């Protein structure tokens, strides 16, 4: 049988918001020169210029 | 960031006997690096100074 008061709830969820898939695209990513790129020991990659 | 391949194409375009489209340029950056172990001329070096 149909019972109301054993059917009735209230459902609870946020209002709104917002879901993000590329995070990375909220990274402004730049590079130094090429010609003062460094290496792991913050030597130029290439020297012999 | 000054890249001193010119250097040497000029010196050995200057030398008159070698024809620079056959002389690659690790050749060229080891004439640099014999160059840079030189003292510099003393009039040179004076108005350097």
């Amino acid at each position: 049988q149909f019972d109301f008061r054993a059917s009735m709830h209230m459902l609870t969820s946020n209002l709104t918001f917002t879901v993000y898939s590329d995070l990375l695209a909220f990274v402004s990513a730049d590079t130094v020169e090429p010609i003062n790129a460094v290496a792991f020991d913050n030597m130029r990659i290439m020297n012999e210029l | 960031q000054k890249k001193m391949k010119s250097i040497v194409e000029d010196f050995l375009k200057r030398l008159q006997i070698f024809d620079i489209s056959r002389v690659p340029d690790d050749q060229m950056y080891r004439l640099r690096d014999r160059l840079r172990l030189l003292p510099v001329e003393i009039r040179r070096l004076d108005i350097f100074n």
